[PDB]
RNA sequence: GUUCCUGCCGAAGUAGAGUUAAGGUGCCGGAAUACACGCUCAUCAGAGGCGCUCAAGCGUGUUACCUAUACUCUACCGUCAGGGUUGAUAUGAUGCCCUGACGAGUAGGCAGGCGUGGAGGUCAGUGACGAAGCCUAGACCGUAAGGUCGGGUCGAACGGCCUCUAGUGCAGAUCUUGGUG
RNA sequence: GGAAUACUGCCAGCUGGGACUGAGGACUGCGACGUAAGUCAAGGAUGCUGGCAUAAUGGUUAUAUGCCGCCCGUCUUGAAA
RNA sequence: AAAUUGUUGAAAGGGAAGGGCAUUUGAUCAGACAUGGUGU
């Protein structure tokens, strides 16, 4: 109170404006495969582990495969495709957003990788880029 | 053509793009009456003032903290 | 939020001056913005009392420099002021990062000399953490500049320029190519409108100005003949722009947009530019560069000069010939002259009869650039160009009143000027011509009756700047009149200043009393 | 290649410069263009963004609204559309 | 779809032609014309020839370029940056001799004049205007069609040898496996 | 003859989004050179320009599509109407605030602003450190008539404000005169 | 005989993608749900993430090169013509 | 005093001076957070 208002201070309105948890789209389930559109590897595949509560998807190369680490991505920016895989061999529980302000990963990429065996190619395929050749029309293109 | 539905919001008319609404002074009495609305309020020295008054006006709006719209004005061109 | 107590300052001034902490430099700091920003803008200071704002400031601008450099001791390396590589620099770098537009706005709101001597004196104990930054260290040389060129104290200029010197000779890296540019742009732009009360004090600007582009032989090079290129456009673009049909932007009456004080201004600053440079003492037998912009001064001024043979800017032509005079006298350059003054002598002002006579006040020609329509045709404007034109001959003719080739220079315009004498109407011009003639003819003779005991030619170029070496100038019989007619035009000078400056002493008695 | 958008071309403005009419290469229907809306559009050096807000006609061809309009004189010149914000 | 178009003049309509090359030029599309003197005009000779009269540059090309400005607002700075996208030639000169011109279907005469109604061939209306160079282009256009005749006969053959190769693929596996796993 | 700008009432509005009438979907130009029928190409074919002839000509139906002073919603500006507000308002109860309706309008009529002089009163107004007048493809303000400032020009006095009183820019003809063929 | 589908109509039935608007500035009302306390999508937008400047860029001016227009009034479309 | 005519000087240009449009190359000017605090 060591300076008495000049002017004045005109209070904002209380705000109806609560925050609620994200509805994600129906196609992204964890074990899916994705197709980055932008940032540093854009055109590059990744899988999808878990949705954070910040609404940042957490996605894994595996670094093994692709070299694309383990990473927050924002869920606008990203294509899902029909190939999924079991994400029940790895546990990723203990990351989180606060972490994120190698051995985890190697972690996580054993599980995945374990599972990425049985389907044939795989590897092959996250290991490749993505992007669209002339005559490609993304609207009837099924992803 | 000019008709009324062009007029502009009151909250927002005869505001300059500082936000000042432009205010005639003549002499110090009347740079004094813009003593506390120098948010609301910007001086502006006349036309017709002497280069002489245009320095203690600009020294006394400096102390009060008063914006003047046009210093350097027949004491400095364009 | 905390107040400012008494108190509190006394505590902060306690142990600033033993063992202080950034923690208090950074208090000290932020109470200071809020000091400054009080009248222009959250802040976790509260100011309330006069005593504590006047020590508060006193003890900020007086030894907050004292503490930041006994924190971190710059060191002298080649003459320059340096810090240290370190952390604790850094820090305290930031911390000066914090003061320094305090110090700004301290500089834009000088309105006194003393006040600006400490904030300067402040402002040069911390230049070597500010030329680490560019939003600071050019908006301190922009300020200071501003203050340089809109007090209307000489001593606070005086000042002003003396801190750009002091400065400035110490790095002379990051500034110097900042302060040419801020001071020769505040003559294009920033000018001072010009009176009888402005002179001295642009003047000094200008002779100011002048010393800082001679400082830089190359740099200097490097930056006015930009800036004169400037001029050089606008020369083009109104030349072009009167002569050509196309209704662009004011064909008739574009001679407003050069015949301006700021271009003069200009003109003459940069004629005093070259003159101190090339100087014989500092050429000292060792050619300097600015040397090589004499010649492009020289067409731009001669190209400003004839672009209007109209009376209304007789006065115009008149000091830029006085600025090629002096170009000439420093360097030593052949600038031909005479050909203009005699292209004017055909004029309706220099030839024709008076057509009224108001009886008005002398025209003021070495303060004034236009005749303002009522002085013309008239006998005191008559009278009184003539009286600048008589002058202008016997100094440029004074140039070389002691040379061999004096003869031989003197003759075409003894010729030429009998034949305007004998043709011309006007009485009182006729008489003022005349006194000129003969006495051309007089140091003619003289340089003749000196010149036949020589016995060299005229290409040794050694002993012809040897004659008559031992003669003083003013002994010759041109130097003679004209120095004496110097003097009756310098007294009547200082008597205008120690009239006028009366004038406002009268004017003041007057506000005493209302 | 790195290419992860379709270059479209810049037709005119609505007759308004503030919408623009986009053509996009390989769709013949307002149906194929409704996949395109709420793209991402860039004019490319300098760019400027903006995007594809609807349909227009049964050419195909889509409206687009940037966030300074385009200066006109780049009716017929290449503009890259991409795939994000995605919706699939 | 290519960085240049190529489009024959033969047995097409002026104002269509015109009509769909200015719209692509104004898409930026860059599109040159060549063999203009055959190009086809509706109505009869004579009204043609008046036309073009009543606008009295004789050449075929011109009266083509003259007929695709009139769509294009050429005053504008776009139209004339769709004006030299432009290009328009009687005959073919090189190097476009050696490259496949399209057709555009909605301005062919064939497909779009009826049967039994007159028209009128450019070359024609040019020559009866003052356009003396119809003789020359008939010779290049001659040894042009030997010279595309030749062309015909390698393509006939490079079709075989295009079979040729087509069945030696056939006998490879990965191919046919790839065709039965997908695509 | 016309009658500074804006607004209002009335015989016989601004901006964003969507929808839509009349129309139109070869290009200039935004929309299918879409469909489905019957026709017609005639030396009178047949419709802004270029152009069109199994039409880009007709009549007859189908959808799709483009979009206006039209309709809906929002925000804004005006006029009108209905209201709230004093043991006093955080700014002239002729103030501030809330809510709603309308804005084409011919004939006719009414109001509010801008500018020009006259007079009374007033700003202890402004002025050689530059008053008045004029110009200003400069900046700010107002929907506009215009206003303020900057600069130029000008070179000695004049302006702002309350009141009453006078008083807003163009067109064209008979021709006349001088001057030039 | 058994129904199905088509059409019309209703749903205070779900769920997806778009576009424009974010007007208001202490609280008050109708409400909803909450054992309750409190919370909310209920009398007009808030939250999270990233970057935030000698930049992003903006203005003025000058040449050369070519294209178009090119006596003046009226007229004209929407505009030169 | 305008309006008008003539000599001389400067510049541009082409048979008229002349504009608008596009490109080209340049020259030159303006372009904050002085972000409130804490920490070693
Ligand atoms: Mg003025
Ligand atoms: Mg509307
Ligand atoms: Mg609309
Ligand atoms: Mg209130
Ligand atoms: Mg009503
Ligand atoms: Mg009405
Ligand atoms: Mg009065
Ligand atoms: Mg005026
Ligand atoms: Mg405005
Ligand atoms: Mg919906
Ligand atoms: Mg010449």
């Amino acid at each position: 109170p060591k300076w008495y208002p000049s002017e004045d201070v005109a209070a904002l309105k209380k705000t109806r404006k609560a925050a609620r948890p994200q509805k994600l789209r129906a196609s992204l389930v964890p074990g899916t495969v994705l197709i980055l559109l932008a940032g540093r590897f854009r055109g590059k595949r990744v899988v999808y582990l878990k949705h954070l509560e910040d609404n940042t998807l957490l996605i894994s190369g595996p670094f093994k495969v692709n070299g694309v680490p383990l990473r927050r991505v924002n869920a606008r920016y990203v294509i899902a495709t029909s190939t999924k895989v079991s994400v029940e061999g790895v546990n990723v529980e203990k990351f989180n957003v606060e972490y994120f302000a190698v051995e985890d990963q190697k972690v996580v990429d054993k599980a995945l990788i374990a599972e990425i065996k049985k389907t044939p190619l795989l590897k092959q395929y996250l290991s490749a880029s993505f992007s669209l050749k002339n005559g490609d029309k993304p609207h009837m293109l099924k992803f | 053509q000019p008709k009324i539905g062009y007029g502009s919001n009151k909250k927002t008319k005869f505001l300059s793009p500082s936000g000042h609404k432009t205010f005639l002074v003549a002499n110090v009495k009347d740079l004094e009456t813009l003593t506390m609305h120098t948010k609301t309020y910007a001086a502006e020295i006349a036309h017709n003032i002497s280069a002489k008054n245009r320095v203690v006006i600009l020294a006394r709006a400096k102390a009060l903290g008063i914006k003047v719209t046009n210093p350097k004005g027949r004491l400095a061109l364009e | 939020k905390i107040e400012l107590s008494l108190k509190l300052v006394r505590k902060w001034k306690k142990q600033l001056h033993d063992s202080p902490s950034l923690k208090l430099l950074r208090n000290i700091i932020s109470a200071f913005k809020v000091a400054v920003n009080l009248n222009k803008e959250d802040y976790k200071y509260a100011i309330t009392d006069e005593k504590a704002f006047h020590e508060l400031m006193f003890m900020v601008l007086k030894d907050v420099p004292q503490a930041i450099q006994k924190m971190a001791p710059y060191k002298i390396v080649k003459g320059a002021r340096t810090l240290p590589n370190g952390g604790n620099v850094s820090r305290v770098s930031s911390i000066v990062k914090s003061h320094a537009g305090s110090l700004l706005i301290l500089l834009n709101d000088i309105t006194n000399t003393e006040t600006a001597a400490l904030v300067l004196h402040s402002v040069n104990e911390l230049m070597p953490y500010l030329l680490s930054y560019r939003r600071i260290l050019k908006e301190l040389i922009k300020s200071i500049v501003g203050v340089w060129s809109t007090t209307r104290e000489l001593e606070t200029q005086i000042a002003s320029f003396a801190f750009l010197i002091n400065t400035t000779k110490e790095f002379k890296k990051s500034m110097l190519e900042t302060t040419l540019k801020t001071t020769y742009s505040t003559f294009i732009k920033s000018c001072r409108k010009t009176n009888m009360r402005s002179m001295p004090l642009i003047n000094f600007q200008k002779n100011s100005a002048a010393e800082l582009f001679g400082i830089d032989e190359v740099l200097g090079y490097q930056v006015g003949f930009e800036y004169i290129r400037q001029l050089a456009i606008h020369l083009r673009n109104t030349m072009n722009a009167t002569t050509k049909k196309s209704s662009k932007i004011n064909s008739a009456e574009a001679y407003k947009i050069v015949y301006n004080w700021q271009f003069c201004h200009s003109l003459d600053f940069w004629s005093r530019v070259l003159s101190f440079a090339c100087q014989p003492e500092k050429e000292n037998g060792s050619e300097s560069p600015l040397r090589q912009l004499i010649y492009p001064l020289v067409q731009v001024t001669l190209g400003v000069i004839r672009l209007i043979p109209t009376p209304q800017f007789f006065p115009l032509r008149f000091y830029l010939i006085k600025s090629l005079i002096r170009l000439s006298q420093n360097s030593g350059v052949f600038i031909p002259i005479y050909p203009l003054l005699s292209e004017i002598l055909t004029s309706t002002a220099f030839t024709k009869a008076p057509k009224k006579s108001p009886n008005l006040a002398a025209f003021d020609f070495e303060h004034n650039i236009k005749c303002t329509q009522a002085y013309l045709n008239t006998k005191i404007y008559q009278e009184g160009l003539s009286e600048q034109f008589v002058d202008l001959l016997g100094d440029y003719f004074a140039l070389y009143c002691k040379n061999i080739a004096f003869p031989e220079l003197v003759t075409p315009v003894i010729i030429s000027l009998r034949r305007y004498i004998k043709t011309s109407t006007n009485v009182k011009l006729n008489k003022r011509l005349s006194t000129v003639v003969e006495k051309l003819n007089q140091n003619s003779t003289f340089i003749q009756e000196k010149r036949s005991d020589v016995e060299f030619g005229p290409t040794n170029k050694s002993e012809v700047s040897r004659f008559l070496n031992d003669v003083a100038w003013n002994k010759t019989p041109l130097g003679s009149y004209v120095a004496v007619q110097r003097e009756v035009k310098e007294e009547k000078a200082r008597l205008m200043r120690e009239s006028m400056e009366e004038q406002d002493k009268e004017r003041e008695t007057e506000e005493a009393k209302l | 290649s790195h290419r992860l958008y379709v270059k479209g071309k810049h037709l005119s403005y609505q007759r308004n410069p503030n919408v623009s009419l986009i053509k996009i290469e390989g769709v013949a229907t307002p149906q194929d263009a409704q996949f395109y809306l709420g793209k991402r559009i860039a004019y490319v050096i300098r760019v400027m963004w903006g995007k594809v807000t609807r349909t227009h006609g049964n050419s195909g061809v889509v409206r687009a609204t940037f966030r300074n309009n385009l200066p006109a004189k780049t009716f017929g010149a290449s503009v890259r559309i991409f795939l994000y914000p995605s919706n699939i | 779809v290519e960085p240049v178009v190529v489009i024959d003049g033969k047995g097409h309509l002026v104002g269509r032609l015109a009509s769909v090359v200015a719209k692509q030029l104004l898409n930026g599309q860059k599109i040159v014309v060549v063999r203009a003197e055959e190009l086809n005009i509706s109505g009869e000779f004579f009204r043609n020839k008046l036309k073009y009269h009543d606008f009295l540059f004789r050449a075929p090309s011109r009266i083509f370029y003259k007929a695709l400005r009139g769509m294009v607002s050429h005053k504008t700075a776009r139209g004339k940056a769709a004006l030299e996208r432009l290009k328009v030639f009687e005959g073919i000169p090189p190097p476009y001799d050696k490259k496949k011109r399209v057709v555009v279907p909605q301005a062919l005469r064939v497909l779009r004049l009826k049967p039994g109604r007159k028209y009128t061939t450019l070359g024609k209306l040019s020559t009866s205007v003052g356009w003396k160079y119809e003789d020359v282009v008939a010779k290049l256009e001659a040894k042009r069609k030997v010279s595309s005749a030749e062309y015909y006969a390698k393509k006939r053959a490079f079709t075989k040898k295009v079979a040729s190769a087509n069945a030696t693929a056939a006998e490879s596996d990965v191919a046919k496996q790839l065709a039965a796993l997908g695509y």
